[PDB]
């Protein structure tokens, strides 16, 4: 049985710069496992209906998982655009998939200031769709940064640093993309 | 250090043609998307066009769309901004721009040359003007819609004193460049971001701007004068 289950119980999610991803395979899907598990922000699938799911035979389900703040759910999507959709987590614009977002401020926010998740802010290039970044190098505006990021020197990553009183656009959303993927090869991830 | 040296202002009659550049140094422009922005009479802020740092995407403001051609030549670390089919609408201080950050969705903008005039001869919504008294807090309306404003967590102030260019002092919705000093704060709710000022020196008697990434690739401006009462 596919082991659905484990991706959207974790303990933690990934920040969405060093997002996870679960392969899916040889395994039987049962896709009403996903209905349990708490009501879900969004649930927008594209090319295919999530109602059909269990009739359908696939050879690779991918899993990502990532933790992103409330307005930028938006972004993931294909052919978005923005720090998030360009830097942390591009879709192709063929995508044959479900985004599947529901608040965490329960299991995230912390009154101290959550600076674990973390967000790429800037990159010279956008993400190839599906691509994985997971540089730290610090960024010279000016014409000599070394171990020193100050004021022309810059760290590519930002923490969101949630609390619980955050406004409702502000608060952690935990994200699980999965992808569909239709090969030639024999398909191992079906309904019962 | 960093210096942008814009050059081909020039009276032009409609129907006309004319090239703008941008010289860059002080910085790797290898690296930047470059941008340009017009001053246009009495209306403020518009931006125009922005180029990728390799020149494989360019975007474009509806006003300028098939009129106007965003290029680059990095070997001489050079921007241009073709311009063909001019209209009276084109009338404007041409600015060019870079991004505080790389990347071609950056947006917020810390470097701006001085502008080059462009005269040709045969929106988001802020108040005109705005009055507050030495040491009093005035706030200042940035209202757009749910696709620029409403959108995205890119909102940008940009203060401009005579004979200036904009100055970046606030960028995404709540940040402060170093130097900016902290009595002025930025805000947003619903499609309006604020920006709001306390322990007013009479050096704030200036003109404010705000500035929105607009989706796409593609930004909008504003416009909006202080008086401090003297």
């Amino acid at each position: 049985l596919c082991p659905f289950d484990e991706v959207f119980n974790a303990t933690r999610f990934a920040s969405v710069y060093a997002w996870n991803r679960k392969r899916i395979s040889n395994c039987v899907a049962d896709y009403s496992v996903l209905y349990n598990f708490a009501p879900f922000f969004a649930f927008k699938c594209y090319g295919v209906s999530p109602t059909k799911l269990n009739d359908l035979c696939f050879t690779n389900v991918y899993a990502d998982s990532f933790v992103i703040r409330g307005n930028e759910v938006s972004q993931i999507a294909p052919g978005q655009t923005g720090n998030i959709a360009d830097y942390n987590y591009k879709l192709p614009d063929d995508f044959t998939g479900c985004v599947i977002a529901w608040n965490s401020n329960k299991l995230d926010s912390k009154v101290g200031g959550n600076y674990n998740y973390r967000y790429r802010l800037f990159r010279k290039s956008n993400l190839k769709p599906f691509e994985r970044d997971i540089s730290t190098e610090i960024y010279q505006a000016g014409n000599p940064c070394n171990g020193v990021a100050g004021v022309n020197c810059y760290f590519p990553l930002q923490s969101y640093g949630f609390r619980p009183t955050y406004g409702v656009g502000h608060q952690p959303y935990r994200v699980v993309v999965l992808s569909f993927e239709l090969l030639h090869a024999p398909a191992t991830v079906c309904g019962p | 250090e960093v210096q942008l040296v814009e050059s081909g202002g020039v009276v032009v009659q409609p129907g006309g043609s004319l090239r703008l550049s941008c010289a860059a140094s002080g910085f790797t422009f290898d690296d930047y998307a470059m941008h340009w922005v017009r001053q246009v009479p009495g209306k403020g802020l518009e931006w125009v066009s922005l180029i990728s740092w390799d020149g494989g995407s360019r975007d474009y403001a509806d006003s300028v769309k098939g009129r106007f051609t965003i290029s680059r030549d990095n070997s001489k670390n050079a921007l241009y901004l073709q311009m063909h089919s001019l209209r009276l609408e084109d009338t404007a201080l041409y600015y060019c721009v870079r991004p505080v950050y790389p990347g071609y969705s950056s947006s917020e903008f810390d470097s701006w040359g001085q502008g080059t005039m462009v005269t040709v001869s045969s929106v988001l919504t802020q108040p005109r003007s705005v009055s507050g008294s030495p040491g009093q807090s005035v706030t200042i309306s940035c209202t757009g819609t749910i696709s620029d404003v409403g959108a995205y967590n890119y909102v940008s102030w940009y203060q401009q004193h005579p004979g200036k260019a904009p100055k970046l002092i606030i960028y995404d919705v709540i940040e402060r460049p170093s130097g900016v000093p902290d009595r002025f704060s930025g805000s947003k709710s619903g499609n309006t971001a604020s920006l709001t000022i306390s322990g007013l020196q009479a050096e704030d008697e200036a003109d404010y701007h705000c500035c929105s990434y607009a989706g796409n690739y593609t930004w909008m401006f504003g416009g909006g004068t202080t008086l401090t009462v003297l």
